[PDB]
């Protein structure tokens, strides 16, 4: 805890002592990780991370990426923390305007749908509000952007040997199906086919082959 | 005459040179007469090589055929192959015997670092979805459905070779992959022929830790069940995603006539493909796991005998795991390489 040496208050947030910043909280306990500061965040690194710093001091490091905690940062050229879509290295990272760690799960943005995971948009199925979608590539359909969730109504989805099956609306189906005649199974849990050998639904077994049509075999 | 009357094919446990008689339609080895490094290095850069070499000696002929394609010097600077010509037997009773590689050595629950220095990890999108297989310094052997239609762009992928811990593959760490090859047979709906070959930005540097995997030979014998192991991250336990460690498993050769039962999978196998499983279950493969190395020891050295394609249950047995057949589709693997040279 640093105590001012006239008022002898302890420090709360933000703090610039003999010309080094530190952060304290609520309880002023000094912190060590990423604060906003006033021109932005900032990171207060250990002891000796840069230039022999103080523990909780202020570092100049941007234009690098930070781990901290499973919590994932980046600053640019300022020292500062990135919030929102910033392009890396041709790859577009979303960071949540409050606390600036890398976006997490199903996240709806200005009408276009995507489902991050350390900040990266991902491809393939992810369940969401309503349900599953089809997070496919960048210019996949109607100029999307990368990851951007698109329309895929009525036709099938491979990807990754997973077999995903859309309805009208664009949702993933799950648990049985009849599509063309012939009966499927999706895992409610993922919407995948279950394909490709004897499987144990509803406490029973039923077969597929690898295209993931069922086999009646009585 | 290059797709037949130029082919040379190394053969058996024992790296036995060899080269097609077109007049006889046969294999014949080589006599050790005449021969030197040199074209032993012409019969390695033949095959797809390039510039890897590693050693070439005379061994006693074991295989017990009596022909031989011998070598000539008066010819002039013609075709190495233009000189090989029969001949009854030769007076220095010995056969070339010629790697072109360094390959299937490892330094000897979880796995050790440099246990398994051929595997590679693939990451799309910063997470682990297919594994890897080493074969040269810029070639990775995978599955076809992992790069299959959507995710089909070199630019989507990156490779993580030697590193243990998916927390300790980062961003920006991996070597980026310059081309994906899918073989043309590959079906979307069968999966057969589930290989492809991931040509690499950057040569792989081998060390302790990474090291080449050798491709089988043809006339390898694989016994009925062998001892083979599994090796890339998954989850052990089922409802689960890709480890934090990467594990190995022993697993057991399951035979085609067998694995295609009706209690199996009914003529799901066709002939590129092969199962390996494990009695009382307990071990197999898994999710993150499928583009993932099928490797044996035989006469000390580890052979690749194929990856994974799909199963029914991961260590769930009675529905175990597939692989497609390196064995069947290496002359592919060396069509494209020598292609790409």
């Amino acid at each position: 805890y640093y105590f001012n040496p006239n008022t002898a208050t302890t420090s709360i947030g933000y703090t610039t002592i003999n010309s080094k910043n530190f952060y304290f909280n609520n309880d002023g306990i000094m912190q060590l990780g990423v604060f906003k500061g006033p021109d932005g965040f900032e990171y207060f690194a250990p002891a000796n991370t840069h230039n022999n710093n103080e523990e909780g001091q202020s570092i100049t490091y941007q234009n690098k990426f930070l781990i901290f905690n499973e919590d994932v940062y980046y600053f640019d050229s300022s020292s500062k923390a990135v919030t929102g879509w910033r392009t890396i290295d041709d790859h577009r990272f979303y960071f949540e305007p409050n606390t600036g760690i890398g976006a997490n799960g199903y996240k709806t943005l200005d009408g276009k749908n995507f489902y991050f995971r350390n900040g990266l948009p991902q491809f393939g199925v992810f369940k969401g509000p309503d349900g599953f979608e089809y997070f496919a590539p960048a210019n996949t359909h109607n100029n999307n952007e990368e990851g951007q969730s698109i329309t895929y109504q009525n036709k099938f989805l491979v990807f990754l040997g997973n077999r995903y099956y859309f309805d009208s609306s664009s949702k993933a189906v799950t648990g049985w199906q009849t599509i063309n005649g012939n009966t499927y199974y999706f895992m409610p849990d993922t919407a995948i086919a279950a394909a490709g050998g004897f499987f144990t639904i509803d406490g029973a077994i039923y077969f597929f082959g690898i295209d993931g049509v069922k086999q009646p075999g009585i | 005459g290059e797709d037949e009357n130029r082919c040379v094919r190394l053969y058996g446990p024992n790296f036995i040179l060899q080269v097609y008689s077109s007049q006889r339609k046969s294999w014949h080895p080589v006599c050790q007469d005449d021969w030197n490094e040199n074209y032993g290095r012409a019969a390695c850069r033949d095959m797809g090589y390039k510039n890897n070499f590693y050693s070439s000696q005379g061994i006693v002929d074991d295989s017990g055929s009596t022909s031989f394609m011998k070598l000539n010097t008066s010819a002039g600077n013609v075709d190495i192959y233009k000189k090989l010509y029969h001949s009854d037997a030769c007076s220095s009773k010995a056969v070339v015997s010629l790697r072109c590689i360094a390959c299937g050595v490892n330094l000897n629950e979880s796995a050790l670092p440099g246990a398994w220095p051929w595997q590679v990890s693939l990451h799309v999108q910063n997470v682990h979805v297919c594994g890897g297989s080493i074969i040269t310094p810029e070639w990775i052997v995978t599955a076809a459905h992992c790069v299959e239609k959507p995710l089909n762009n070199p630019w989507h992928w990156t490779a993580f070779a030697g590193i243990l811990r998916q927390s300790f593959m980062f961003y920006g760490a991996g070597y980026q992959v310059e081309k994906v090859i899918s073989h043309p047979n590959y079906d979307s709906k069968t999966k057969n022929n589930d290989i492809a070959l991931m040509k690499l930005q950057k040569p792989l540097t081998f060390n302790d830790l990474v090291k080449p995997v050798c491709l089988p030979n043809p006339g390898m014998m694989l016994q009925p069940e062998q001892l083979c192991w599994i090796s890339g991250w998954g989850a052990t336990e089922e409802k689960g995603k890709t480890s934090e460690v990467l594990n190995a498993a022993k697993v057991l050769l399951i035979e085609t006539q067998r694995c295609n039962s009706r209690y199996v999978y009914d003529n799901l196998i066709t002939p590129a493909m092969i199962c390996a499983g494990f009695l009382q279950g307990n071990v197999d493969s898994c999710q993150g796991d499928s583009g993932g190395p099928l490797v044996t020891s035989k006469n000390n050295i580890w052979w690749l005998i194929g990856d994974t394609s799909w199963g029914s249950g991961c260590a769930k047995a009675y529905r175990p795991g597939v692989y497609g057949n390196v064995m069947v589709f290496t002359d592919w693997i060396y069509r494209q390489m020598r292609a790409d040279g």
